[PDB]
C-alpha cells in the first residue's frame, strides 16, 4: 500500500519527462518548429538536477537513517521478545510441569 | 556524579561538561540489545538441556 | 517583452542604424537574454564587412562571460557602464548554473574585483533584478544560490540536455523495476507465511480429531 | 480479481441467521465492557461529514444502519434527519420520527437489510463528549436496544486542525460506578464515569480503494516530499512514551496486555520505517543523478 | 596475499604428519608468519608445542624466537636490532622484510595516532632510521618540525531490499 | 528600602538585555549597567541561581 | 536597499513637524531608512559582520549592533547575535526542508514546462500522449 502510491507517481512523473525529452528530440530533428523559448527553460531544468549535494544534507540524511535503524531495531526486540514469552508459557506445561 | 566538571591540572581550570544524548542512547540501547541477545543465547541452551534431562551422578 | 519590440524596431534597420539599435539594447535594463535577436538574418548578414566586432560582441554576450571579454579586450569595442553591469550579472548566471554553492574566491578572481564589498554590492543588485534567488554568506564566505534564470543555449548542447534527460529516464525505470520486484518480493514472502501456518493449522486440526478416538 | 469476494469485501455481508443469533443470545448482558471495536463504512462518514457541513454551526444528527460481530460494532450507512436545532439543543419533535420508520421501510425494498444500530450527532466546535442529556439518551437507548453506540462529530475541529474528530461512545449501566479529578473532565464529560470510549476504524470496498487510486495524485511535493516521518513527530512522541505505561502494565500482569502492547509497538515502527523507505526512495530518485 | 594462502597449506601440513613433527623449514615459516600477522598467543603457543630435539637442533628457531620475545615486550628499538643481527636462510628470508616493512608501518601509524609532540630522538629510534631523512620525510607528508628544540609534531590523520525485508519481518 | 530598590531596576535592564544575545562580554554589560565587574558577576550568578 | 544618496527628494517634501529631530544625533528619516535597511537586509542575507554591515547602513560601527539589539526583542525579525566573534545570524535553513523547496520548484518547473509546450503545439503533444499511452 505504501509503494504502489509512489509507484504510480514516479511512472507518470517518468512519462512527463518522456514527453519532454521527446519534445527536444522532435526539436532537434526539426519536424516542429524551432521555438527559442523553450528551449532556454529545458536548459535551465536540466541544469537543475543535482540538488543540494552539500555535506551538511548528507551528514542529515545519514543521521537520519541511523535513527531509524535503531528505532526499527527497538521494536524488532520488543517482537521477539513477545515471541519468547509465548514459547515459554508454551514449553512449562508439556515438558516440565509446573 | 554529583558534579558533572572535569579538571584541567595545567592551567589549573574546572571545565564543565555536558552529555550527548544522542550517543549516550545509542550505546546503551546497543549494549542492551546485545546483553539480550546473550541472554536468549544462553536460555535457549538451558531449554534444550533441561529437555534432554541432564544431571550429575 | 522589450526584446520582442526592440527586433520589431529591427527588422528593416541596416547599417549604422542598426549598430545604434545594437548599443541601445545592450544597455536597456530588464534584457538579460539576447536570444531572438541574433537569430535575426541580418545581424548574421553583418558578419562580412568591418562591423564584425559587434557580431563578435554579441556572440560574446549571448554565450561568453567576463573573462572571455578581458582576455580579447584589444579588438572588441568599449563599453558602457550598464553594458560591464550586465556582463558581470550574466558571469555570475553562468557560474551559479554549473555549481550551486559559489564560493567567494572563485567569483572575486573570475569577476576581478578589488574588495568584499564591491562584490557583495554587485551581487546584491544582480539579485534584485529577480534573475536569481540567492543567500550570501559572511561566516563561510559561499554564496548559496537556489533558482537560476537559464541564458542563451547554442545550436551544440542539445545533445547534452537530450544526454541528461535520457539518463532521468533510464534512472526514473530502474527505481520503477526495483520498487515491482521488492513489493513482489514482499507478497511471496506473505504468501509463503500464510500457506506455513495453514499447514501447522491442517496438522494440528487432524491430530484433535485423530485423538477423539 | 473483482469477482471473488476478498478478505476486504467480505466484511459486505448481511448473514441474517448469524445475526439473529447474535440477537437472541445476548452475550452483552454480562459483561459490561463487552464491545471496544467500531468499525464504520467509509461512505457513512463521508455522509455524516457532508451533513454536519451543510448544517453549517447547527448541529445535525442522524440515526446510522449497521450490525454487530462479537464485540465489533460494523456501521455500513450514515443517514441524514429532517429536524431543527440551535447550536447547542436540539428537539426532533416529530418530523425525524416521520422519515424514520417510513426510511426504513423504503429501504426494506431497495436492499438495504441492516437495521437501527446507533445514532450520530453533531457537536460544533464544543469538543467530542456526551453532554448531560446525551448520557441519559444513552441511557434508555442501550436499556432496551442493546446493540447500539453513540457517535460523535466535531465538525470545527476536523475542519479547522485536519483530523477527522470522531468518538464512539457507551454507557454504563446504572450502578455501575467502576472528588472528581481534574485531568479527565475537560476532555470528557463531568459524568465521564458513567461511559467509555471503543476504539474507531473505517474500512472500504476494493472498488473504492481501485476508484481512489485513479481518481488524483498530483502529489510530488505535496505527498512525495511534504516532511513525511517528520509532520507526526509529536505524535510518535506521544506514542511512544504511552507504550512506556503499556509494557508496565504488561510486566505488572505477568509479575493479555501483552499482544496488545506488542501491536501497538509494531504500528508505530512499520509506520517509521515506511517514512524511512520513502525517504530512501527520493535520495534514490533525485540526489544520486548527474553526478 | 600470498601469506594468507602459505599460511593455510603450512597449518594443514602441521595438522596431518606421521608424527605430528614436520619438517624445520614448516616450523620457521608458521613462527614467523605468525609473528608477521601480530598474532602473540598463537606463536608462543606452536614455540611450547616444538619438541626439544627438533628446537636445539637448529639455532634458526632459537633466533625467530628471541626476535618473538622482542616483540612481545614490544621493544621497537630491540626489533629493529635484532631483526638484522643474524644471517637467514632463503625459506624465511622473503617474508622477515614484509615482517620489518610493517612495523614500520605499523610504529609511524602508532606515533600519528598516540603521540602529539615527540623528541626526534625517540622518534627516531621508534621508526629504527637516522634522524635526518625521518624528519625530511615527515617535512613531506606534512608533519611540521621544530629545529633548536628538535621536536616532532605529527598531525593526526540495495538498502529498499533490506528495508522490505525488514517490515516483512514485523508485519508477520 | 533603597538597597532592594535600585536593585530591581537593573536585573530588569539586564534581563531586557541578555534576550537577543547568545554570548557577549561582561564589561559590556559593565558599561550599561554602570557598576564594576565584580557586581555585575555577582548579579549574573544570583539571577542565574 | 535604498541610500541616502537618492533620498534628498522626499525629504525636500516633508513638513517641519514631520521632519523635526527626536534629539539623538539623527534626523527621523535617517531612523525609518535605516531600519528599512537593516529588516531589508535580514532577508537576503545568512549571517553578516560588523564591518560589513557598516557600509549597507551607513553608520560608524557599533551603532548598527545596537540597532540590530533594538530591533529584535520587539517581535521583528529574527535571529540572534554573537559578539566575540561580531558576527549577526539572521535564520537558516536546515537541509532537509530545503531539499522539499527544491522539489516543489523542480516538480512546478516541469508542470509548467509541460503545460507551455501542451499550448504551443497541441497537435505533436497530442500525438506523443496518443502514441505514449498505446
Amino acid at each position: 500500500e505504501h509503494l504502489i502510491a509512489q509507484h504510480s507517481a514516479i511512472k507518470m512523473l517518468h512519462s512527463r519527462v518522456k514527453l519532454i525529452l521527446e519534445y527536444v528530440k522532435a526539436s532537434e530533428a526539426g519536424e516542429v518548429p524551432f521555438n527559442h523559448e523553450i528551449l532556454r527553460e529545458a536548459y535551465a531544468l536540466c541544469h537543475c538536477l543535482p540538488v543540494l549535494s552539500t555535506d551538511k544534507f548528507k551528514t542529515d540524511f545519514y543521521d537520519q537513517c541511523n535513527d531509524v535503524g535503531l528505532m526499527a531495531y527497538l521494536g524488532t526486540i520488543t517482537k521477539t521478545c513477545n515471541t519468547m514469552n509465548q514459547f515459554v508459557n508454551k514449553f512449562n506445561v508439556l515438558y516440565d510441569r509446573q | 556524579g554529583l558534579i558533572s566538571a572535569r579538571v584541567d591540572s595545567h592551567s589549573k581550570i574546572l571545565y564543565a561538561r555536558d552529555v550527548d544524548q544522542r550517543s549516550t542512547t545509542f550505546e546503551k540501547s546497543l549494549l542492551m540489545g546485545k546483553e539480550f541477545q546473550r541472554r536468549a543465547k544462553a536460555m535457549m541452551l538451558r531449554a534444550a538441556v533441561l529437555r534432554n534431562q541432564i544431571h550429575v551422578k | 517583452n522589450l526584446l520582442e519590440q526592440f527586433i520589431l524596431l529591427a527588422k528593416g534597420t541596416s547599417g549604422s542604424a542598426l549598430t545604434a539599435l545594437i548599443s541601445q539594447v545592450l544597455e536597456a535594463p530588464g534584457v538579460y537574454v539576447f536570444g531572438e535577436l541574433l537569430e535575426l538574418a541580418n545581424v548574421q548578414e553583418l558578419a562580412e564587412g568591418a562591423n564584425a566586432a559587434y557580431l563578435q560582441l554579441l556572440n560574446l554576450f549571448a554565450y561568453g562571460t567576463y573573462p572571455d571579454y578581458i582576455a580579447n579586450k584589444e579588438s572588441l569595442p568599449e563599453l558602457s557602464t550598464a553594458q560591464q553591469n550586465k556582463l558581470k550579472h550574466l558571469t555570475i548566471v553562468s557560474l551559479a548554473s554549473r555549481m550551486k554553492c559559489i564560493p567567494y574566491s572563485v567569483l572575486l578572481k573570475d569577476l576581478e574585483m578589488r574588495n568584499l564589498r564591491e562584490l557583495e554590492d554587485l551581487i546584491i543588485e544582480a539579485v534584485y533584478t529577480d534573475i536569481i534567488q540567492g543567500k550570501l554568506d559572511q561566516r563561510n564566505q559561499l554564496l548559496e544560490v537556489d533558482f537560476c534564470i537559464g541564458r542563451d543555449i547554442r545550436k551544440k548542447d542539445i545533445n547534452n540536455i537530450v544526454k541528461t534527460l535520457h539518463e532521468w529516464c533510464d534512472g526514473c525505470e530502474a527505481v520503477l523495476l526495483g520498487i515491482e520486484q521488492q513489493v513482489l518480493r514482499a507478497n511471496q514472502y506473505k504468501e509463503n507465511h500464510n500457506r506455513t501456518q495453514q499447514q501447522v493449522e491442517a496438522e494440528v486440526t487432524n491430530i484433535k480429531k485423530t485423538l477423539k478416538a | 480479481n473483482m469477482q471473488e469476494a476478498q478478505s476486504i469485501d467480505e466484511i459486505y455481508k448481511y448473514d441474517k441467521k448469524q445475526q439473529q443469533e447474535i440477537l437472541a443470545a445476548k452475550p452483552w448482558t454480562k459483561d459490561h465492557h463487552y464491545f471496544k471495536y467500531c468499525k464504520i463504512s467509509a461512505l457513512a462518514l463521508l455522509k455524516m461529514v457532508m451533513h454536519a457541513r451543510s448544517g453549517g454551526n447547527l448541529a445535525v444528527m442522524g440515526l446510522m444502519l449497521g450490525k454487530v460481530d462479537g464485540e465489533t460494532m460494523i456501521i455500513m450507512d450514515s443517514f441524514a434527519l429532517p429536524v431543527e436545532g440551535t447550536e447547542t439543543r436540539v428537539n426532533a419533535q416529530a418530523a425525524a420520527y416521520e422519515y424514520m420508520a417510513a426510511y426504513i421501510e423504503n429501504a426494506k425494498q431497495v436492499g438495504r437489510l441492516e437495521n437501527a444500530i446507533g445514532w450520530y450527532h453533531s457537536h460544533p466546535g464544543y469538543g467530542c463528549w456526551l453532554s448531560g442529556i446525551n448520557v441519559s439518551t444513552q441511557m434508555l437507548n442501550q436499556q432496551f436496544q442493546e446493540p447500539f453506540v453513540a457517535v460523535v462529530i466535531d465538525p470545527t475541529r476536523t475542519i479547522s486542525a485536519g483530523k477527522v474528530n470522531l468518538g464512539a461512545f457507551r454507557t454504563y449501566p446504572k450502578g455501575y460506578k467502576p472528588t472528581i479529578p481534574l485531568n479527565k473532565i475537560e476532555d470528557f464529560g463531568v459524568h465521564c464515569k458513567q461511559y467509555y470510549a471503543l476504539e474507531v476504524s473505517y474500512f472500504k470496498s476494493s472498488l473504492d480503494r481501485k476508484l481512489l487510486e485513479l481518481l488524483w495524485n498530483k502529489y510530488w511535493v505535496n505527498t512525495l516530499s511534504s516532511s513525511s516521518l517528520l509532520t507526526n513527530a509529536d505524535y510518535t512522541t506521544g506514542q511512544v512514551f504511552d507504550l512506556s505505561e503499556k509494557l508496565e502494565q504488561s510486566e505488572a500482569q505477568l509479575g493479555d496486555k501483552l499482544a496488545k502492547a506488542t501491536r501497538d509497538s509494531c504500528k508505530t515502527t512499520i509506520e517509521a520505517i515506511h517514512g524511512l523507505m520513502s525517504q530512501v526512495i527520493k535520495d534514490k530518485l533525485f540526489n544520486q543523478i548527474n553526478i | 596475499f600470498s601469506f594468507k594462502k602459505l599460511l593455510d597449506q603450512c597449518e594443514n601440513q602441521e595438522l596431518e604428519a606421521p608424527g605430528g613433527i614436520a619438517t624445520p623449514p614448516v616450523y620457521g615459516q608458521l613462527l614467523a608468519l605468525y609473528l608477521l600477522h601480530n598474532d602473540m598467543n598463537n606463536a608462543r603457543y606452536l614455540w611450547k608445542r616444538i619438541p626439544p630435539a627438533i628446537k636445539s637442533a637448529n639455532s634458526e628457531l632459537g633466533g625467530i624466537w628471541s626476535v618473538g620475545q622482542r616483540i612481545w615486550q614490544r621493544d621497537f628499538p630491540g626489533i629493529y636490532t635484532t631483526i638484522n643481527a643474524h644471517q637467514w636462510s632463503e625459506t624465511v628470508q622473503p617474508i622477515m622484510e614484509a615482517l620489518r616493512d610493517a612495523t614500520r608501518r605499523r610504529a609511524f601509524a602508532l606515533v600519528s595516532q598516540a603521540y602529539t609532540s615527540i623528541i626526534a630522538d625517540d622518534f627516531a629510534a621508534f621508526v629504527g632510521l637516522p634522524v635526518e631523512e625521518a624528519v625530511k620525510g615527515i617535512l613531506e607528508q606534512g608533519w611540521q618540525a621544530d629545529s633548536t628544540t628538535r621536536m616532532v609534531l605529527p598531525r593526526k590523520p540495495q538498502q529498499l531490499a533490506r528495508l522490505t525485508d525488514y517490515v516483512a519481518f514485523l508485519e508477520n | 528600602h533603597i538597597e532592594e530598590l535600585l536593585r530591581n531596576i537593573r536585573t530588569q535592564v539586564l534581563i531586557k538585555l541578555i534576550k537577543p544575545y547568545t554570548r557577549i562580554h561582561i564589561p559590556f554589560i559593565s558599561k550599561e549597567l554602570n557598576i564594576d565587574v565584580a557586581d555585575v558577576e555577582s548579579l549574573l550568578v544570583q539571577c542565574i541561581l | 536597499i535604498i541610500r541616502g544618496n537618492q533620498l534628498q527628494e522626499f525629504a525636500a517634501m516633508l513638513m517641519p513637524h514631520q521632519k523635526a529631530t527626536t534629539a539623538d544625533g539623527s534626523s527621523i528619516l535617517d531612523r525609518a531608512v535605516i531600519e528599512h535597511n537593516l529588516l531589508s537586509a535580514s532577508k537576503l542575507y545568512n549571517n553578516i559582520t560588523f564591518e560589513e554591515l557598516g557600509a549597507l547602513l551607513e553608520i560608524p560601527a557599533a551603532k548598527a549592533e545596537k540597532i540590530a539589539s533594538q530591533m529584535i526583542t520587539e517581535g521583528r525579525m529574527n535571529g540572534f547575535i554573537d559578539q566575540i566573534d561580531g558576527i549577526v545570524h539572521f535564520e537558516t535553513r536546515e537541509a532537509l526542508p530545503t531539499w522539499d523547496k527544491q522539489i516543489q520548484s523542480l516538480c512546478f518547473q516541469v508542470n509548467n514546462l509541460l503545460e507551455k509546450i501542451s499550448q504551443t503545439a497541441p497537435e505533436w503533444t497530442a500525438q506523443a500522449m496518443e502514441a505514449q499511452m498505446a
